[PDB]
RNA sequence: GUAUGUAUUUAUUUU
RNA sequence: GGAGGUCAACAUCAAGAACUGUGGGCCUUUGCCUAUAGAACUUAUAACGAACAUGGUUCUUGCCUUUUACCAGAAC
């Protein structure tokens, strides 16, 4: 509503800590390949 | 010459907004007309701010901000 | 005498000289950001002194 | 990457639990600094900006010795530190470089930024600066580097 | 100016590097 | 000597302490970017300090001092500087020899460090003209005694005297009763400036007399330049100063003239 | 030689068959009547320019419009076409003879001069430049580059 | 009070005057090279 | 979106940010995305009021 | 039913 | 010296199916002919982006009190 100025960041959000998100189970067999870095932010930042 | 930019702590980015946030005195007659130029560039900032939203499977996104 | 050949090629130089300096100045006035692509020591001041 | 801690932020490494309190005396002063003190004098809230910069530059100075000069962590403690940005690679990366043992800032260096010239009064070593108060006899007119505060920054003193 | 007398000399500064004020 | 090129200059006012910000209720809304207040219309917001400076006893040594600046702070002239000894601008009385070295400047701008306009105001406002000399003063609305009326004008002038009289060199004090204003008259341009920017909006007599409690309310003096002197007599009295001179000075335009021969 | 172009009171531009007399076309496209035509020589153009304030490009090329200059306080008489530096010459009854520039549209120069309004503009290749004439019974004689009277 | 006009405003009280700095719209760059003829 | 193509623009070469970024008045730093929704929701205001 | 316009001096400018 | 950089500056990217340097002959520098060397990037259901927007002028329409704002096609 627009009586409520949006709360700042350092000190009402920085404490409360995510709630996870979707990913999605995968596997250990079929995945094995990919279930190692499939869900990082950006996939590989580094993979030499 | 052309050394790159100096990345600076995410602090002072928060104690200058957190300060300009309550302008009313003299001191910020500079500021106050530095904000009307930026009327101008904002239209950008969102675009370049909504194309980095997180997706749906980050939690939490980290992004490099060029702060005035 | 009608104004020869040697003589229009310095009119002709002084004036389109003097005029990209002109046009070069009035776009770079203005406030497209996107204008500036269409395009000194000087003081010598009292004696220099 | 992220300070924050989530999921994505590899679990942390050992030796941690024993410099971990002296990191976190650091990081309430800055939840401390970043409070909003309301100041009618520019000086001031100019000051207000030389803590925090004053804060990192010493967690930074902190990991620093640790890592570098006394080596009281293994390289996998340091490099998770920095991988999660307790510290500035680059300032570090300076403070490995010769003269500049001692120094402020990243901006302290920039050529580019400034005017003419370069490189904030705020590098000069006092016994210069005193030669033009000697010569001219103003003393030394200088105190606080506009982006820090530094006040002989550069190592020798 | 001499080595000994630049590390006597800063010390001077009241609080270690480099914010320590001069005087 | 022993007094301000002696020990450090003082703070007045902890920076906690220093006024309020955002002048207060003479209408609805506060607007952002003028600081005002909005709609509405009642009478002009003015009132005395709460604060004053003390001549000789907060004035002292400071930061530009030892460094050399020039222009004098003004919130020292208020005596509200809480910059203590770190304020750059100086904070002290103008001597006779720092006036020896602004004097080069003084032509276009103050001793506050701010620039002169041209033609002064309609009302003879606050900051002065370039194109003209003036050291002396318009006092007007000496009601800044709050009511109380002194028992004699003499007592009037005793105060004016009294407070004015503190910050240095002076002419001449003429009240008058007819009309009330003082019109006073210094030497340096400097200190007059310097006088004038201190003492706005101010009441009066003792650390205390009579409502000396309520004096905090009351409306204050105005402090403004003056025109000219219709007499005779004053105004002979100009066109001789400037006289005797355009009489020195004639002696440098032959020294240095003479000398280019 | 193949060709008029010729300007007219009903608002068109018809280009005449100078051998034959035959009409070739018409070049409309304007509110107000045309007052004047200029050709270049060296470029394909054909700036014509009518009394509603505008000096309207042409191209020839493809028979169609191209650059609006603009900048008239009001209609304009006379238009001209510098021969040697790519640039147009115009003026009208605002009684300022104005030198457009050819690609960027700037009215780079605004030459001041009489009191009436300019029935005719002669452009020059040397100096005296610009040869204009006013109902105030006078001809100016123009140097551009110091920018008044000659 | 509705008056023929006689006149019409001298181009010069114009040109006295600064400029403005404002930027309308056909005056984007088009066309932006010529054309010449053999 | 086929029919029309553009090919645009040899030269843009100058981005906003590399013309902008190059000043003395603005810094580089790291932060949470929501953190500069936010600075971005102070800002707009700010700025419109 | 209205736009529009006008004045709103309080704090003593030297004989 | 090697590896990297969500670093910078400066070149170049729509054309005879297309670039450049050089040796030699002719005309008189251009230019034509001959010989020779080298050609990253991008092109054939044609192109720098197996992506997809906005603006201006000009005509044709469509809503239809008039203008911004517009409906849907074309050319530049
Ligand atoms: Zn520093
Ligand atoms: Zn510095
Ligand atoms: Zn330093
Ligand atoms: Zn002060």
């Amino acid at each position: 509503d627009d009586d409520e100025p949006p709360l700042s960041y350092e000190q009402h959000i920085e404490n409360i800590e995510p709630l996870d998100p979707i990913n999605l189970p995968l596997d250990s067999q079929d995945d094995e390949y990919v279930k190692d870095w499939l869900y990082d932010s950006r996939p590989l930042e580094e993979d030499s | 010459l052309y050394t790159p930019k100096a990345e600076m702590p995410p602090e002072h980015l928060r104690k200058i907004i957190n300060t300009h946030s309550d302008m009313a005195s003299k001191m910020y007659n500079t500021d106050k007309k530095a904000f009307l130029g930026a009327l101008k560039y904002l239209p950008h900032a969102i675009l370049k701010l909504l194309e980095n939203m997180p997706h749906p499977w980050e939690q939490a996104k980290e992004v490099k901000v060029l702060y005035h | 005498p009608l104004p020869t050949k040697a003589e229009i090629q310095e009119c002709t130089a002084r004036t389109k000289s003097y005029i990209q300096r002109l046009v070069n100045a009035k776009l770079a006035n203005s406030n497209n950001r996107a204008s500036s692509r269409y395009v000194a020591p000087a003081n010598l001041l009292l004696n220099n002194s | 990457m992220p300070r924050i801690k989530t999921r994505r932020s590899k679990p942390a490494p050992d030796g941690f639990e024993k410099i971990k309190p002296t990191l976190t005396d650091f990081e309430i002063q800055l939840r401390d600094a970043q409070k909003d003190k309301s100041s009618k004098l520019a000086a001031k809230s100019n000051e207000q900006l030389w803590e925090i910069m004053q804060l990192h530059h010493q967690r930074s100075r902190y990991i620093y010795t640790l890592y570098y000069k006394r080596k009281a962590i293994s390289k996998d403690l340091y490099d998770w530190l920095i991988k999660e940005k307790y510290a500035d690679k680059l300032l570090i990366a300076k403070w490995r470089k010769t003269g500049y043992e001692k120094l402020c800032c990243l901006r302290c260096i920039q050529k580019n930024e400034t005017n003419n010239g370069s490189t904030c009064i705020c590098r000069v070593p006092r016994a210069q600066l005193e030669e033009e108060a000697r010569k001219k006899g103003t003393q030394v007119s200088f105190h606080q580097c506009v982006h820090c505060g530094c006040r002989g920054c550069a190592s020798t003193d | 100016f001499t080595k000994s007398e630049l590390k006597r000399r800063r010390k001077t500064r009241k609080g270690d590097g480099p914010w320590g004020s001069w005087s | 000597m022993t007094s301000w090129r002696d020990k450090s200059a003082k703070v007045q006012v902890k920076e906690s302490e220093l006024p309020s910000s955002i002048p207060a209720q003479t209408g609805l809304t506060f607007n952002i970017w003028y600081n005002k207040w909005s709609q509405g219309f009642a009478g002009n917001t003015r009132f005395v300090s709460p604060f004053a400076l003390q001549p000789q006893l907060h004035s002292g040594k400071t930061r530009g001092d030892n460094d050399g600046q020039l222009f004098f702070c003004l919130f020292f002239a208020k005596g509200m500087c809480c910059l203590g000894p770190k304020c750059e601008y100086l904070h002290h009385i103008p001597d006779e020899e720092d006036i020896g070295k602004l004097a080069l400047r003084t032509e276009v701008l103050d001793c506050f460090g701010r620039e002169k306009f041209a033609d002064y105001r309609e009302d003879m406002g606050g900051i002065g003209s370039f194109r003209k000399k003036n050291k002396t003063l318009y006092v007007g609305g000496i009601d800044g005694a709050l009511n109380s009326k002194h028992l004699k004008p003499a007592q009037i002038e005793s105060r004016i005297r009294f407070v004015f009289s503190r910050l240095g060199d002076i002419d001449r004090i003429r009240y008058v009763e007819s009309k009330n204003c003082g019109f006073v008259k210094f030497k340096y341009q400097a200190n007059a400036e310097f006088a004038k920017e201190a003492m706005s909006n101010q009441t009066l007599l003792l650390p205390s007399d009579k409502e000396w409690d309520d004096r905090r309310e009351g409306t204050g003096l105005l402090v403004k330049w003056a025109n000219e002197d219709p007499d005779p007599a004053a105004q002979k009295r100009l066109q001789e100063e400037l006289k005797l001179e355009s009489l020195n000075m004639m002696v440098h335009l032959i020294n240095n003239n003479t000398n280019s021969a | 030689n193949e060709w008029f172009i010729t300007g007219s009171n009903d608002t068109t531009m018809k280009v005449w068959d100078l051998a034959t007399g035959k009409l070739k076309t018409t070049l409309a496209g304007h509110v107000m009547t045309v007052r004047d035509v200029a050709v270049s020589d060296r470029h394909p153009y054909l700036f014509s320019v009518s009394e509603d304030k505008t000096v309207k490009c042409w191209d020839l090329e493809k028979n169609q419009i191209i650059r609006d200059y603009y900048g008239h306080l009001s209609g304009v008489r006379t238009v001209s076409i510098h021969p040697t530096l790519d640039l147009i010459a115009t003026a009208g009854r605002d009684s300022v003879i104005k030198l457009w520039d050819m690609r960027t549209r700037i009215p780079v120069i605004t030459l001041v001069g009489h009191k009436g309004p300019i029935n005719q503009v002669q452009c020059t290749p040397v100096d005296p430049q610009v040869v204009s004439s006013s109902t105030d019974a006078t001809v100016r004689l123009w140097d551009v580059v110091a920018g008044k009277t000659m | 009070s509705h008056r023929p006009q006689l006149e019409a405003r001298s181009g010069a009280k114009a040109a006295a005057y600064t400029p403005t700095g404002i930027e309308h719209a056909r005056l984007l760059p088009g066309h932006t090279t010529l054309k010449y003829r053999k | 979106n086929e029919l029309h193509p553009t090919l645009p623009t040899n030269h843009n070469k100058t981005k906003l940010l590399k013309s902008l970024k190059n000043t003395k008045y603005f810094q580089q730093t790291t932060i949470d995305w929501v953190e500069a929704g936010l600075q971005l929701c102070r800002q707009g205001h700010n700025m419109l009021n």
